[PDB]
């Protein structure tokens, strides 16, 4: 079970409830990793929103 | 960068 991920690519929000993030940011799961859109909190920027699961990998 | 998954 993984709850901390690292952005592989820059992501710009496409709807307001998305989280924008830059490559290399650490992103903390708020609830769970079910489905394709995960509610996450950036440990870099402090912002919270949905992230696309294919843009991140476990912080290894 | 890949296309997004199916949107909410």
């Amino acid at each position: 079970s993984h709850m901390t991920f690292v952005a592989l690519y820059d992501y710009e929000s496409r709807t307001e409830t998305d989280l924008s993030f830059k490559k290399g940011e650490r992103l903390q799961i708020v609830n769970n990793t079910e489905g394709d859109w995960w509610l996450a909190h950036s440990l870099t920027t402090g912002q919270t929103g949905y992230i696309p699961s294919n843009y991140v990998a476990p912080s290894d | 960068a890949p296309p997004i998954p199916p949107p909410r």
